[PDB]
């Protein structure tokens, strides 16, 4: 009955007895240590808002950017580690910008994602260089954006690999966050109702207030492109709510 | 031999690869196969150990063709098998292409052998889990059969079983007298000695795997006609009845 | 922490404890629970301490049908009253910085019992020594002063292989990396001078048992626990080492 | 694998700097059960070694132990098959490389010096392990006449005049200097009838054609050439006379 | 069309070399002395960024060099800018020599870049 | 220090500039239309390659668009590159626009054209 | 140094907090029948079957935390005879803090008459058998009884090499040493999230006489609440 | 406890002459979500049972289009699925462009075979953790492939995999000569009934939680949403 | 290094962090007009010069940057920025941005932190400067690679208490001026460090001028009077 401490989680291509990477969880782990990013995609487009939750008031909140604008169609909410998240940008962006000089054609966010994926899996795929991608990436992204095929809002995790989403919440409130969504939504809902309800839930899952200094939202909408929401237009909807 | 068990490249104080003889071994933990080399040909034979009723007749096939000519039985780990049917395939094929014909049964198992020993140097990676026979037949070369120890001896034998009951298969061989006598008669005898070897115990069930390459099938390795295997198995189970 | 298996605490006045250690892979466990399915030692009581991760489980020795049907927990002691002879039997993995807590409770349980002799089976490191285990037999002693001299010249006429005396930090302090355990628990009875053996052996991880028979049959020599098919191996000497062949893979 | 130990790990030197790993290299061709003998006459040089054919399936004729590399160059091989048969093939390539590149027949010093190269490199990389394995090489030189070479896994080349290598190699070296120290004419007879009584005396049993297998190099032929069990036969007899 | 502007320099001592290839706004810059494609970064103007955006396409990604020197040349000039800087080490003093080595070409022959 | 070999020829309609820079390590085979770089593939052929045969280029996409068809279309117009240039990684930029067997094989004997390997 | 890690072992060490608003919780009220359930799935089937009937009326928490999970330690007293009290432990005690955990709710100064029923659920895999893991049923389940029990378990006993570790095992360890009646009952099932399988395996208790009066029947309220907590937290994108 | 000696690594033998990490690999299919597929002499049927829990959160799309007559669903890690789908559209549109000639099945899963045999072998590497149902008709007719974690591929009649596929295995082999004789609606109906026996007594086969690609003699292999699954799921019996 | 903890903390970046608490307090303020970064010394120095153990460096002239942990990590981090910063002046021929540098620096860490054959660096960079309009500018980056943008920043030994204390501390009518914001700057180290004196490196940059290393007499008379104020 000699039981011997034996432990697989060290390597990260060791499998547990029941089957499982235990380093892509504790980078799920990491995911849920970052602040609450909740989107939501309607038939007008796709809503992106995530808490801009700042440590001691010295704290600049125009540095943090967690939704960015990867193109004029394409938007993206993160949570979790940004400096990870900044690679993964970046190679967004050169996709997207190079397909546009030389095909001049705007790539579709689903290839867009799809790239994303390749850079992201690099981590446990190849990596022959020495110095190349060694860890995953602790950070989750909301590409919500519209294509031809129109409001498109996809979520990847430290797994590597993106899927099509309809109402995501990823970051400390992971849950609870999901379970309002789920009580608040359908295929008819407007964009305004969709930034309603997405407010509300911030606030709801949110420890510091709802004013327009903590909190950041943009919307990708089929007809206009990214526009995320001015100091003015944010402190409307938060007083609409 | 603790310790010194752990990769390929390290010898233990006795002086032995331990991996190299748990490959060996684990390729013991699967159902024996046996061929035979006679005065007309190789004739193979393998118990295959059916799984569940699910699987499709021909799943998880165990003798492969490698060319025409040239068949293969295996054992242990049916992916490392796989593998290397595979690149005994593309071997033969080259020999095939550049010098023009047949590849002589000797060049291929030693090439094969060089392979596996190759891959049971390094530390990195290990020792190939699968003991194969490669048998073929020639008008000129002749009935051949050589077993692939995952070590990377090529040795020719004119009988040898691989498996759970080689040992009580090698000496059913060795009772057996394998010179000068046609295959159709080789077919009954391994048949024979695949049933008496399986242990119906342990093993729930198993289907008879016969291939044969020889004068009768013009030194092709093809598997034995449907009419053949049962009359095979006829006398098989007849023997082993009482 | 001594807990009596019914309410009588027996007394182990005049005793000889057997403890193993937990050493390359499971070597001293694995020897103590097989002389103790041996020699058929009864349990009687349940050494409770705060210092190794709990388990539980079924008899080890089951023997009779009514015997395994019990429960074994990380730490219990049988004892063979016959030949005044006691034995613990450690079966668990140890809590970070509780090692020497147990290590004083122990010493302390045998000082006040009266168990005089204390036998640490265990094993160390392959490499051990400077190419001198290498060469040198692996089996090994550390007795402790407080030891009777008679043990002492009954040992020294076996003509066996005193510890190589591994150089640490000072100069030439004894040290068991293997055991882990060991080092401590001598440094504590050489404290408490009771009377105490190292049977270590050096060894590296796997397959342990002819490491287990090696060390029972030093045991065997020293003390003649059976006859200086042979020890009776305990039921729980069982799928020890895996848990079924997966039909897919072959 | 980062092996600390000296006793499994080829790098690290042990405490009293020697390497465990090549005497378990030899131990590995001990092993291998064979013994081994090769002499140099003053017309030829001679390898004698034992063809021990485990039970009767097994063809006899495939089991062998005497390879050519070049065709005045021979070699008798001891210790695991599979090793043997990985130096014959290296010995055989760097032999084809030398006649590409140079024009000319390798010699044996030559190659015995390149193979005990090719020894010290794997015994000093960690990567790899030492062939189990050990090799004596044997030819007719232009100007020394008869050579033998043995190369050991350990990377030592130096050449013999009468050698032996396996189980019994102690005894076998021990009687092939009692017969060097009498110095006799060293015939092809008289060489080939001290290897084969020195196998015979060392094993303690007595030697039928087909029990061993003999090959030979002489002067007058070149081109190594393996003794027929007809010769050996012969030769048996001779001695029996 | 893509002008293959061959070009190699002393830089310091080591006789590094030069490759251009020009096509029509992509410009495409190797260096290093050995021919090896280790390295490579692709930057270009960005209108969502200041800095030009560039992601390591191939190579060890701990050496912000090829990313850097791409960037760089991307805001003095329009579009791509395939750098494939592939010195083994060079300290970091080294790189700026070539930094100079390159503008001073590029002034020399504006077309062949 | 190294050479490449640049040829202009318009089939399909379509300008292709393919370039064939030699690399030692990589190289890279610029088959432009539009006149620019456009998607970039790395195809590693398998370092095993069996027993020293034909190997299994790895196809990687380095930058645009991921899609199974560009994939083979640099599986195939790099393949015959890399097996004659000793077993060599062979990178490709492909841009062009329409990918059919008569326009690989016309881009193939372009590549022959300017080989520099 | 030192105090760093005095630090950290506050942190790791459980805190007893009360629920009502150092003395343990069996010296506070004296327990008949306390029910432990370890894990998601006992803890769910403990509140679909258990706690259906009766106040329930929350008496304490254990808080802690570890590297593992921070859930919950609520205990519960029946609150109609406080006698029978109970446990929905969540949260995951590392072996360091078992011992504390025990403690906290002992101490010192029990009382020899619970019979102490243990819910907690394991892994196929942890399961020692001849046979491939796979062979064996999903949910099987296993019982481990102590040396005063004197109560047929409803199921096969496990075997001589199985066992079991972690708060469980300590638990029927300190019951075993201080001879208290007990039954460590282990749900075998391959899934460990919330499935209702692994609590219809978990059924065959509450007809035995341990947990048999607390439960009213009313299957269909159950088995209604049993859907309840079927929806749980959205799993990450590892598995499909 | 000697097992886990030999289990850190894939390049390992056990004493026992086992790879632990095959089995690990071998499990984390059934750490998946159940599939079921099942064939007739004229179709081959891929039933999939979607994660129970909030479609918002994440489409689980298990079923994947591989080509025209090919087609795979996945159980498993997501990452290995992506590699490999992708690996096998890369070689049929590769046949179909060269060749242009529809790959047969049995080679495709040669080729998964032989490229899923590597990662065990080298140090360093893991196999793909995932268990392929491949629904495929090439000329010899319908096929389904079971595909493990390790190398090892099986072609088989009716197959599931994933969380207790045990019982949808059992109500295959019971009901093996009726997927033989059977016809489009009652094949999937057949499969939909082992889905259903997979899932509790008390949940049922909703459209919300079910998916199914079916290819034919003259069906391209399509992949039924939610909305498209209610046809099969009317008219079939609940009990 | 490459591994997440249980929770999801990768080992090797919390370790870098603890070698930054371990480190000197790099205190910064930004100020209209004026940027000041003030970060502690261990004193010593009885014979070495002081030129050498300068924590504040510029990088350029419109860029000065302080860090907190191992001083050779520092000091190479400190070589490649201005290596950078030189380039870009260079090749685009102007001021180099101090988010640029700062966005440099970060990218930096996360490729060092990424890779598994290299360590993460064991510093905290806080980075001041002026940028091409003369906006005043306060960035700090961390061994993650995380570059955050602050009004008065404070990193090293007892972090969060420095940091909290001039938060309370820090208002728009103390960054008036200059004197204010080094009475700022000098209150923050002092309440570090009780001793002072020498252990206050205080360094000054303007709007228009280069980075100006205040001499110590002007730190111990601004110390005076601040004790002077406090009676």
């Amino acid at each position: 009955m000699f039981l011997t401490r034996s432990e697989y989680d060290r390597g990260v291509n060791t499998f547990s007895p029941e089957g499982r990477l235990f380093q892509v969880e504790y980078a799920i782990e990491a995911i849920k240590l970052g602040s609450t990013a909740i989107g939501i995609q309607t038939s007008e487009g796709v809503c992106l808002a995530v808490e801009k939750r700042i440590t001691s008031p010295l704290m600049e909140p125009s540095s943090i950017e967690k939704i960015v604008e990867i193109d004029a169609h394409i938007g993206c909410a993160m949570s979790g580690l940004i400096a990870d998240a900044k690679t993964l940008i970046d190679k967004a962006r050169v996709e997207t910008q190079n397909h546009w000089f030389t095909y001049n054609e705007t790539m579709t966010v689903e290839s867009v994602t799809q790239a994303v994926s390749n850079l992201a899996l690099q981590f446990g795929e190849e990596d022959a260089d020495p110095g190349a991608m060694s860890r995953p990436f602790g950070v989750a992204l909301l590409f919500g954006g519209v294509d031809e095929k129109g409001p498109q809002l996809f979520h990847m995790d430290p797994s590597g690999t993106f899927v099509q989403c309809d109402a995501r919440a990823i970051g400390s409130a992971s849950e609870g966050a999901q379970s309002s969504l789920q009580e608040v939504y359908h295929k008819s809902m407007t964009l305004k109702e969709a930034i309603k309800s997405s407010l509300i839930i911030l606030k709801q899952v949110m420890e510091e207030k709802l004013n327009a200094t903590n909190i950041e939202l943009a919307t990708v909408q089929p007809g206009q492109n990214f526009h995320m929401f001015t100091k003015e237009e944010l402190e409307e909807v938060i007083k609409d709510i | 031999g603790t310790g010194y068990d752990l990769s390929a490249s390290t010898f233990s104080p006795d002086g032995r690869v331990f991996q190299v003889e748990y490959a060996m071994k684990a390729v013991e933990n699967s159902s024996t196969a046996i061929g035979i080399r006679c005065k007309d040909g190789v004739v193979f034979g393998v118990e295959k150990l059916v799984l569940s009723k699910l699987y499709e007749e021909g799943s998880n096939k165990r003798l492969f063709n490698v060319d025409r000519h040239v068949g293969m039985a295996v054992a242990g780990l049916l992916a490392d098998a796989r593998s290397l049917a595979d690149i005994a395939r593309e071997e033969a094929s080259n020999f095939r292409s550049n010098f023009g014909y047949n590849i002589p049964l000797k060049h291929l198992a030693d090439r094969v052998a060089m392979y596996v020993h190759a891959y049971t140097l390094y530390s990195a990676v290990r020792p190939f889990g699968c003991s194969f026979m490669l048998g073929s037949y020639s008008v000129n070369d002749g009935a051949q059969l050589y077993m692939i120890d995952p070590s990377g001896v090529s040795y020719g034998y004119w009988g040898c079983a691989i498996g759970k009951a080689r040992q009580a298969a090698k000496t059913e061989i060795e009772k057996l007298q394998m010179k000068e006598m046609t295959c159709r008669d080789i077919v009954k005898e391994v048949a024979k000695i695949i049933y008496i070897v399986h242990d119906e115990v342990k093993d729930k069930a198993f289907e008879l795997e016969l291939s044969w390459v020889g004068e009768l099938t013009n030194g092709r390795h093809e598997i034995v006609p449907k009419d053949i295997r049962e009359e095979a198995e006829k006398y098989a189970k007849e023997s082993l009845k009482e | 922490m001594f807990v009596p298996c019914g309410e009588s605490a027996p007394d182990l006045a005049g005793f000889t404890l057997l403890m193993p250690a937990v050493s390359v892979g499971n070597v001293g466990q694995l020897a103590m629970d097989l002389i103790i399915s041996t020699l058929n030692m009864s349990k009687i009581g349940y050494f409770y301490t705060d210092c190794l991760v709990p388990m539980v489980g079924n008899n080890p020795y089951a023997t009779t049908e009514g015997n395994s049907t019990e429960l074994s927990i990380n730490a219990e002691v049988y004892s063979l009253p016959s030949r005044k002879l006691v034995a613990l039997q450690l079966r668990s993995i140890f809590i970070k910085y509780k090692s020497k807590p147990f290590c004083e409770k122990l010493l302390s349980w045998v000082k006040s019992s009266g168990c005089a002799r204390v036998i640490v089976l265990s094993s160390s490191h392959s490499y051990q020594r400077n190419d001198l285990q290498l060469r040198s037999t692996p089996f090994r002693y550390l007795l402790t002063p407080s030891m009777q001299k008679s043990v002492q010249n009954k040992i020294k006429s076996l003509n066996w292989e005193e510890m190589e005396k591994s150089r640490c930090i000072p100069e030439f302090c004894i040290r068991i990396p293997g055991g882990g355990i060991t080092k401590t628990l001598y440094d504590e009875s050489c404290s408490k001078e009771i009377q105490m053996a190292v049977l270590l052996k050096f060894v590296s991880e796997g397959d342990n048992i002819p490491d287990a028979l090696g060390l029972v049959e030093y045991l065997n020599e020293w003390l003649q626990i059976l006859k200086p098919s042979r020890w009776k191996i305990p039921s729980s000497w069982r799928l020890l080492f895996g848990s079924g062949l997966p039909p897919a893979l072959f | 694998g980062s092996s600390a130990g000296f006793d499994r790990h080829i790098t690290i030197f042990s405490p009293e700097g020697r390497l465990y790993q090549v005497e378990y290299a030899f131990k590995a061709i001990n092993q291998g059960g064979l013994t081994s003998v090769a002499v140099r006459g003053k017309d030829c040089a001679v390898i004698v070694t034992q063809k021990k054919v485990p039970d009767k399936l097994l063809d006899s004729s495939t089991v062998t132990h005497l390879f050519k590399i070049t065709e005045n160059i021979g070699c008798v091989m001891t210790g695991m098959t599979a090793d043997s048969r990985s130096q014959v093939q290296r010995a055989r390539y760097e032999a084809a490389n030398w006649k590409y590149k140079y024009g000319y027949e390798i010699p044996v010093d030559m190659l015995c010096k390149r193979i005990a190269d090719i020894s010290q490199v794997y015994t000093q990389n960690a990567e790899m392990r030492p062939l189990g394995c050990c090799m004596i090489l044997i030819g007719i030189d232009e100007e020394q006449g008869p050579q033998v070479y043995k190369c050991d896994p350990a990377g030592y080349y130096c050449g013999f005049k009468a050698t032996a290598a396996g189980v019994k190699q102690t005894e076998s070296t021990s009687f092939l200097e009692k017969k060097v120290k009498k110095k006799f004419d060293w015939t092809f007879e008289q060489t080939v009838e001290t290897a084969i009584t020195c196998l015979s005396t060392v094993l303690s049993i007595d030697f039928k054609p087909s029990e061993i297998e003999v090959g030979v190099v002489t002067v007058e032929n070149p081109k190594f050439r393996i003794l027929t069990e007809a010769e050996i036969d012969a030769h048996l007899v001779a001695l029996a006379e | 069309d893509v002008s293959l502007h061959n070009f190699s320099a002393r830089l310091w001592e080591q006789l590094v070399h030069f490759h251009v290839m020009r096509l029509t706004d992509s410009l495409f810059l190797w260096v290093g002395a050995t021919p090896h494609l280790r390295n490579l970064a692709v930057a270009m103007c960005s209108r969502y960024d200041s800095i030009p955006v560039s992601t390591s396409l191939l190579g060890d990604t701990s050496d912000t060099t090829s990313t850097g020197l791409a960037q760089r040349l991307a805001r003095k000039t329009n579009k791509q800018v395939f750098v494939s800087y592939n010195l083994q080490n060079t300290d970091s003093n080294f790189a700026l020599l070539v930094e100079n080595r390159i503008k001073e070409e590029m002034e020399a022959f504006p077309e062949k870049f | 220090l190294v050479i490449s070999k640049q040829k202009t020829e318009v089939v399909c309609g379509v300008p292709t500039q393919v370039v064939c820079t030699a690399f030692s390590s990589h190289i890279l085979v610029v088959v432009t239309q539009f006149g620019k770089m456009g998607t970039l593939v790395s195809l590693e052929p398998s370092s095993v390659a069996s027993d020293v045969s034909k190997p299994v280029l790895t196809t990687k996409v380095l930058l645009g668009q991921d899609e199974p068809l560009i994939h083979v279309f640099a599986k195939n117009l790099v393949a015959f590159v890399s097996q004659e240039a000793g077993n060599r990684a062979v990178l490709l930029a492909v841009a062009v626009k329409d990918k059919s067997m008569e326009g690989l094989k016309a881009l193939r004997e372009v590549i022959r054209v300017c080989q520099v390997w | 140094d030192r105090e760093v890690r005095l630090q950290l072992a506050r942190k790791r060490e459980v805190r007893l907090l009360r629920r009502q608003t150092e003395v343990s919780l069996l010296e506070k009220y004296p327990c008949s029948k306390f029910i432990i359930a370890i894990g998601n799935n006992a803890v769910a089937f403990l509140s679909s079957f258990v706690m259906n009937s009766g106040v329930w009326e929350e008496v304490g928490c254990a808080k802690l935390w570890n590297e593992w999970c921070r859930a919950f330690c609520v205990f519960y007293h029946l609150k109609s005879n406080p006698s029978v009290f109970l446990c929905q432990c969540s949260c995951y005690v590392a072996e360091d803090q078992q011992y504390q955990w025990l403690e906290k709710v002992f101490g010192s100064c029990p009382r020899k008459n619970m019979q102490i029923t243990i819910l907690t659920c394991r892994h196929v895999t942890d399961y020692k058998t001849s046979e491939s893991t796979g062979s064996l049923p999903s949910p099987f389940l296993r019982a481990l009884k102590t040396q005063n029990f004197k109560d047929s378990a409803c199921c096969p006993l496990l075997e001589q090499p199985n066992i079991v570790h972690d708060l469980p095992a300590a638990v029927l360890s300190y019951c075993q040493v201080w001879k208290i009646p007990a039954i460590l009952y282990l749900c075998y099932t391959d899934v460990m999230k919330l499935d209702l399988i692994t609590v219809e395996a978990f059924k065959p208790i509450l007809s035995t006489r341990s947990l048999k009066g607390l439960v009213k029947n009313i299957p269909q309220s159950t088995e209604i609440l049993k859907k309840l907590m079927t929806t749980n937290e959205i799993q990450s994108n590892i598995y499909t | 406890m000697f097992r886990n000696q030999y289990d850190n690594d894939v390049t390992v033998w056990s004493p026992q002459g086992r790879i632990h990490q095959i089995e690990y690999a071998m499990e984390a299919v059934k750490q998946g979500s159940a599939t079921v597929g099942l064939k007739s002499k004229t179709h081959a049927v891929l039933v999939a049972l979607k994660r129970a829990q909030s479609e918002l959160a994440a489409h689980q799309k298990k079923i994947l289009h591989v080509d025209n007559h090919i087609g795979i669903s996945i159980a498993g890690l997501t990452a290995d699925a992506r590699l490999l789908c992708n690996f096998m559209r890369q070689e049929c549109l590769d046949s179909r462009f060269v060749f242009d000639r529809p790959l047969p099945v049995s080679r495709l899963v040669s080729l998964i075979g032989s490229k899923t045999q590597i990662p065990t072998q080298r140090y360093g590497r893991r196999p793909y953790g995932v268990g392929l149902l491949i629904a495929g008709y090439d000329d010899m007719g319908p096929h389904i492939f079971q595909t493990c974690p390790s190398a090892n591929y099986f072609d088989c009649r009716a197959m599931s995999i994933g969380a207790r596929s045990q019982s949808a295995r059992t109500y295959l082999e019971r009901h093996m000569s009726e997927f033989m004789e059977c016809n489009l609606n009652e094949l999937v109906k057949h499969g939909l009934r082992a889905l259903r026996e997979t899932l509790p007594a008390e949940q049922d086969l909703t459209t919300k939680n079910v998916s199914i690609g079916i290819v034919g003699k003259d069906l391209e292999f399509t992949i039924y949403d939610d909305d498209d699954v209610s046809p099969f799921l009317e008219g079939l019996e609940e009990r | 290094i490459t591994v997440f903890s249980p929770d999801g903390h990768l080992f090797q970046v919390e370790y870098a962090q603890e070698a930054v608490k371990k480190g000197s307090t790099a205190v910064g303020v930004r100020g209209r007009d004026i940027v000041v970064l003030g970060v502690e010394k261990k004193s010593v120095a009885k014979l070495q010069d002081e030129r050498t153990v300068r924590k504040i460096c510029a990088l350029d002239d419109n860029v000065c940057m302080a860090f907190a942990g191992l001083t050779a990590d520092a000091r190479i981090v400190i070589n490649r920025a201005r290596v950078e910063c030189q380039s870009h002046r260079l090749t685009v021929e102007d001021p180099v941005t101090v988010e640029y540098i700062t966005r440099y620096i970060a990218s930096l860490k996360q490729r060092y932190t990424q890779s598994n054959g290299r360590r993460p660096f064991g510093i905290s960079a806080l980075i001041v400067g002026f940028d091409f309009d003369g906006t005043p500018r306060l960035y700090q980056t961390d061994p993650s690679g995380t570059y955050h943008a602050w009004k008065a920043n404070a990193i090293g030994r007892g972090a969060k208490s420095v940091r909290e204390f001039l938060e309370k501390n820090y208002t728009d009518e103390a960054i008036e001026t200059d004197d204010l914001t080094i009475k700022l700057v000098i209150k923050a180290l002092l309440e570090v460090v009780q001793s002072g004196g020498k252990n206050i490196e205080l360094a000054v940059m303007r709007r228009d001028q280069s980075l100006k290393i205040l001499n110590p007499e002007e730190i111990e008379k601004y110390v005076a009077e601040i004790e002077k104020e406090k009676e």
